[PDB]
């Protein structure tokens, strides 16, 4: 019922950028080996405990900030559903215990081997230690994302991970065909350990804020290539292009050093191909005819246009001087045309360039998904290699010259005319605390890339999920689009490169804003510098950041004046000062969090309103959903949820393990799994608009059951039980939750295998009706299986909710229970002093190194029933 | 859209060329034909065209833009041959020199040869040497443009009228990019002796017609103004773009002679404060040219001059001296005379200090002896109620002006 406190330590993680994933056929056949070692045992540091533990990374659910969580006290690797690890002694998926049976029981002891294995055909994640496999595996998971390796670490460790690559020496050792990075993985970029999604970090100068990182391809590794005539110019056009790249492939030959011969040498480097079609053998014609027909065809794949131009090859014939250098082996030397003269054209160039990498798609499809070789293959990518990018591009480019040489123009067919984002601008603000009601100060801002950002001050009620200068609680200035923002983003400045010191400004005695330049003032286009006059105080502002994806900033707030760059600006010889002037502390500062964190509805949200019916003899109380049948608001189907939880009676079978099923009006049969243990769950369902009522959440049945009552009478969406972990995003919701414990034994066939981690443990409501329209939906599952007191012929939901009511029978609603709805973000608090530690060179030498020793820990505000901190 | 180095190659550099073989004519011959300013204008948009760089033919020969591009032959034979009477811009400079120091009145060929100086050597300096961006290049250095810019203003201190100037709005308003570079040692040259000659045209010059008011003498000495703040309209706004690239390097070095140049300025807005007559000669030529007064940069010059200097100046004053200043202005609101303040605050100049009383004041001049200014042995009491002098009175008036 109270709050609770408690220490709690630090937990943080760090991946290899060792990207995998079940593609449609280019998934690099799914095979790849884990190895770490670590040389201490620092079991308790300073009070709690070490959390070292390895596994598996999906790209998707985390974001391990360093504070509160999901659970009690900090983000334990496995806490999240999406998440596959192990400790040394147990396991977590989910944040539940799981101890595993296996000779050798301990934890993380020094000089220890710990590895895993994974195939993306059948999901299976299966570890092994010293000495012998562990008797536990996982299985029946989602995998519509990547996947790379994770190590946690709390402190007071000096771990290695031991790759593979060349010093990873497996000592245990791995099955066939698992390797270490074959084929392109490591794809162009140098290996180094990263922070798992990173906002923070510390430069020689200063701390630089960071923003959201972008999703490196999180699908479709298997590429997107172009995608049935043949006239008669083109086909004299084509013949001409098969002769020209026939000569320039003998050409080539040549020039590399390869003569003709009827057999196949590499020593002598013979070829049987260097001859022209008068008496070129047959199926090297048909092939130089096919890929050249092929060409033409990408060539104007699309609607590109083409028509007459009188043949103007023969018009304007040229053709390139022929020394000794060119003779052949056989005597027909090459004889390409001089059509050098085709300078350039950008469009068409980039498009033969794309299209070059559609052949090569095409290319890697044959070699792999058809051919599925090994080399003792490569990647279908677009922009892996500059140097094959750049012989490719050269190779058709001479064919592109050769091609506008015959007097063929083309131009695309519309000059080339946000799926799913999960990741805004993160935003930076101070905290309330520090609002300037009444003053004039000074700071300034330094970012080291160009991008999509903006700084100013604002009011400090910004709500997130609005772009900032979009209402009227802010004033930021956004150079890189050149404007600055309000209710209607007049122009005004001009980008800036990768520095220009920005000094902003404020003065609330004579109510006037500016911004600064090189340490120097801007000007406007409108003959006044930065015309913000009149500007009501109301109740104070404060200085305000922002980021873009993949951007970087540097917020120097003034606290010293050495500190800062320039401060060339005329406010110091008058009244004006910086910000932050004499602290003994920094400012602490707060910061925006993607988390889907659950709220409660607005009172007055303009668009939805609610209602909580008062129940009669006819009908017991019900909450009744209410929205605008127009709105602009037919977003995205809600995940809404009431407010209060109900764990599940007891771990203690037959004692305490209650059932789970759902009934529309007979027995369906959707067999949801039950759980057993106390894994609380809260109420759930969704809705999508149709413009009317909607639904209407009630409490009925208060006969001998206890019952869930959804009404419906206006469209098909899903509403049954919900989790208590649930932060999946946004989206129309299908298939979601996942995993199945493969629990298992030393002779490989433990019978302790269970479905489990039900975050939405929701039936789907597509497949149950089909009918047209004017229905009388009456949803209602049923878990609280209710032993019988007082049976007697003739259980409501309310008498297990609050703990008071039990032997109350009637139904009941009293106002704690509260629709609630959830927001995609929320505002944070990041700690004062990071963890400093983990900072030991990202991967030193001898398998990636790395150090942590410090201490460092909060307090927490565990509430109970919501379960974060 | 820089175009004009390719476009007009074949034999339209001939036949301009010829207009350029032509233009003594225009100044070595006055029979009646006024144009010549006009026509000047014209004439000085050519070196914005000029491809040919004739500084020097031989390197021009070395550099890829006529001869060298066609046969010579067809062109036909010198390039020198077209006009052998061509100003060299050496010895240009060299003339223009020697007639700085005479600086008669219109010289009538500075009207269309100067404006080639600074519609060409600017337009051609980035291209050529002696200016960091494969062939020699072909032409002038920085301190070419320095020594030029040093007569362009010698010529004007010289040529101060008595009467009728019309000539130094077009040749300000276009040596504009020559101030842009502007290499730090021409303030030490030039700059400062010529404010001086400013200063020289104040005192007693400027207040000409106080002394007859101790109406008839009022408009002679309005007719006498209007040549002066024709010059002030001549050295200000080549003076606007200087200080606006140089303000930061005054603040961060503290230089002498922009304490000079402060309390100059200063004494030309002082004398601006008080006089109608003169706000009244500058609403003359403001509503007579129709300036926006905008681009350049109610919408006064001078204001902007002491503006837009007055960091500086409030820089090189101590945070100290900063409630004293605030009595100070005080002190002026009797009508006290120069005297009567700087004695009054000189003898009660125990009331500065409130250093240990204030921790948010101990901040400030914690910064100000950080600066490269040196401790307490050039602040002596004489220079710091100098300084009080000044600035208390610019304040005043900037103060009630500011009140539209």
């Amino acid at each position: 019922l109270l709050l609770q406190t408690n220490l709690i330590n630090y937990v943080t993680s760090i991946r290899p950028n060792i990207f995998v994933g079940r593609a449609e056929g280019s998934t690099q056949y799914g095979k790849w080996y884990f190895e770490v070692m670590v040389d201490e045992v620092v079991p308790f540091l300073t009070a709690q405990a070490t959390h070292l533990r390895v596994g598996w990374a999906l790209t998707e659910g985390y974001s391990p900030y360093p504070g509160g969580g999901e659970g009690w006290g900090g983000n334990g690797v496995g806490d999240d559903l999406y998440s596959y690890g192990f400790d040394g002694l147990h396991l977590w998926t989910g944040h539940v215990a799981r101890p595993v049976t296996s000779p050798g029981q301990h934890l993380l002891a020094p000089e220890d081997v710990v590895s895993c294995c994974l195939d993306l055909s059948v999901p299976s994640i299966s570890f092994r230690i010293n000495g012998c496999p562990v008797q536990g595996v996982f299985e029946a998971f989602n995998l519509d994302g990547l996947f790379f390796p994770v190590v946690s670490f709390s402190a007071g460790v000096k771990v290695r991970f031991l790759l593979g690559g060349r010093h990873g020496e497996f000592k245990f050792l791995p099955p066939p065909g698992y390797a270490p990075c074959h084929e392109a993985v490591l794809p162009r970029e140098r290996l180094r350990l990263e922070p798992i999604k990173e906002y923070r970090r510390e430069g020689p100068r200063g701390p630089h804020l960071v923003g959201p990182s972008r999703c490196l391809s999180h699908t479709d590794f298997v590429p997107c290539p172009v995608d049935i005539v043949l006239p008669p110019h083109l086909e004299r056009i084509r013949e001409k292009l098969a002769e020209n790249i026939h000569e320039l492939w003998a050409l080539t030959r040549i020039e590399q050093g390869w003569t003709y011969g009827p057999v196949r040498d590499d020593n002598k480097r013979l070829h049987p191909c260097l001859v022209n079609f008068h008496s070129l053998p047959e199926p090297e014609r048909n092939y130089n005819l096919q890929m050249s027909g092929e060409t033409l065809k990408t060539l104007l794949a699309l609607g590109c246009h083409v028509g007459m131009a009188d043949e103007k090859a023969e018009d304007n014939l040229k053709k390139t001087k022929l020394p000794k250098t060119y003779m052949m082996s056989n005597g027909y030397k090459p004889a390409p045309l001089d059509l050098s003269h085709v300078r350039l054209t950008p469009a068409q160039t980039t498009l033969v360039d794309r299209l070059a990498e559609n052949g090569h798609n095409v290319w890697a499809r044959d070699r792999v998904a058809q051919g599925w070789s090994y080399s003792a293959r490569l990647v279908p990518y677009r922009l892996l290699d500059e140097a094959t990018k750049r012989s490719n591009r050269d190779s058709l480019c001479q064919a592109v010259r050769t091609l506008l040489g015959y007097g063929y123009n083309i131009e695309p067919p519309d000059q080339e005319p946000n799926q799913s984002r999960w990741d805004r601008v993160r935003i930076f603000r101070a905290e309330k605390s520090y609002t300037v009601q009444s003053g004039r100060w000074y700071f300034e801002f330094e970012a080291v890339t160009t991008g999509e950002m903006r700084v100013g001050w604002a009011r400090p009620e910004l709500r997130p999920d609005v772009e900032l200068g979009a209402d009227e609680l802010a004033y930021v200035f956004n150079g890189h689009r050149g404007q600055r923002w309000h209710l209607g983003s007049e122009p005004f400045g001009r980008p800036w490169q990768s520095g220009d010191v920005v000094g902003c400004m404020i003065d609330l005695t004579e109510n006037t804003i500016i911004f600064t330049l090189n340490g120097e003032v801007l000007m406007s286009d409108s003959g006044s510098e930065t015309a913000f006059r009149e500007i009501e105080i109301g109740d104070g502002f404060l200085p305000v950041c922002s980021l873009g994806p993949g951007q970087v900033g540097h917020l120097n707030l003034g606290q010293d004046v050495s500190s800062l760059r320039f401060f060339a600006i005329c406010g110091l010889q008058e009244g004006f000062e910086p910000f932050a002037i004499n602290m003994q502390r920094p400012v602490t500062t707060w910061f925006s969090k993607s988390l889907p964190q659950f709220e409660p509805v607005p009172p007055e949200h303009p668009h939805y309103e609610v209602a909580r019916m008062d129940g009669t003899v006819d009908t017991p109380p019900c909450l009744r959903l209410a929205h605008r049948t127009w709105g602009s608001q037919n977003s995205l189907v809600e995940m809404l949820f009431l407010r209060l939880s109900l764990p599940v009676q007891f771990h203690q079978l037959n004692t305490t393990t209650y059932y789970y099923s759902v009934r529309v009006f007979a027995g369906q049969e959707p067999s949801c799994v039950w759980v057993g243990w106390v894994t609380p769950d809260y109420h759930q369902h969704d809705m999508n608009f149709d413009l009317s009522k909607v639904r209407a959440v009630t409490v009925t049945m208060g006969d001998e059951q206890g019952n869930v009552h959804s009404s419906l009478k206006c469209s098909n969406c899903y509403m049954v039980w919900g989790g208590d972990f649930v932060s999946p995003g946004q989206q129309g919701r299908i298939s979601h939750t996942d995993l199945v414990i493969g629990c298992l034994v030393d002779l490989a066939t433990g019978l302790m295998t269970f479905t489990a981690n039900g975050k939405e443990s929701n039936t789907f409501f597509q497949v149950e009706p089909n009918t047209k329209l004017f229905p009388a939906v009456f949803v209602l599952p049923t878990h609280q299986n209710v032993i019988q007191f007082e049976l007697g012929k003739q259980m409501p939901l309310s008498a297990a909710m609050f703990l008071s009511e039990r032997k109350n029978p009637a139904p009941q609603c009293p106002p704690r229970l509260e629709v609630q709805m959830l927001m995609p973000v929320s505002w944070s608090r990041m700690p004062n002093h990071f963890l400093q530690v983990e900072t030991r060179r990202a991967g030193e030498r001898l398998g990636w190194a790395v150090q942590c020793q410090d201490p460092l820990t909060m307090m927490a505000l565990h509430i109970p029933e919501e379960n974060r901190c | 859209h820089q175009f004009g180095d390719d476009v007009i190659l074949d034999d339209v550099q001939v036949s301009c060329y010829r207009t350029l073989c032509s233009i003594y004519s225009l100044g070595t011959t006055k029979n009646t034909y006024k144009l010549r300013p006009a026509l000047g204008e014209c004439l000085a948009r050519l070196a914005a065209a000029m491809p040919v760089a004739f500084l020097e033919p031989q390197l021009n020969e070395y550099n890829a833009c006529v001869y060298t591009t066609k046969s010579p032959r067809e062109r036909a034979n010198s390039v020198e041959e077209m006009c052998p009477d061509i100003p060299v811009l050496d010895r240009l400079m060299a003339d223009i020199g020697g007639l700085a120091e005479s600086g008669a009145r219109y010289p009538h060929v500075i009207e269309i040869t100067l404006p080639m100086l600074c519609s060409y050597l600017p337009r051609w300096w980035e291209r050529g040497p002696e200016a960091p961006p494969a062939p020699p290049p072909c032409t002038v250095t920085s301190d070419h443009l320095n020594s030029l810019l040093g007569n362009i203003l010698r010529i004007i201190v010289n040529n101060l009228g008595i009467d009728e100037a019309t000539w130094m709005k077009r040749l300000a308003v276009f040596a504009q990019p020559i101030v842009s570079r502007a290499r730090p040692e021409l303030l030490h040259s030039h700059f400062i002796p010529t404010i001086g000659r400013l200063r020289k045209r104040a005192g007693k010059v400027v207040a000409e017609e106080e002394q007859l008011r101790l109406e008839e003498g009022e408009l002679l000495v309005r007719d006498e103004f209007s040549v002066l703040c024709r010059d002030l309209y001549a050295l200000y706004p080549l003076l606007i773009r200087y200080v606006d690239n140089n303000r930061a390097h005054w603040l961060t070095e503290p230089n002498a002679n922009a304490e000079e140049l402060f309390r100059m300025v200063g004494e030309i807005f002082i004398y601006w404060s008080k006089s109608h007559n003169f706000k009244r000669e500058e609403q003359n030529f403001v509503v007579q040219n129709e300036i926006n007064n905008m681009s350049f940069l109610q919408t006064s010059l001078i204001v902007a001059t002491l503006k837009k200097m007055l960091p500086i100046g409030l820089n090189m004053c101590a945070p100290t001296d900063q409630d004293l200043i605030m009595l100070a202005k005080t002190r002026y609101a009797l009508k006290d005379t120069d005297e009567e303040v700087r004695e009054f605050l000189q003898n009660n100049l125990h009331l500065q200090g409130k250093v240990e009383g204030s921790p948010s004041l101990r901040w400030q001049m914690a910064l100000y002896r950080g600066l490269p200014g040196r401790e307490e042995d050039a602040d002596d009491p004489e220079k710091i109620v100098r300084r009080v002098q000044e600035v208390s009175a610019v304040l005043y008036h900037l103060e009630q002006t500011e009140h539209p």
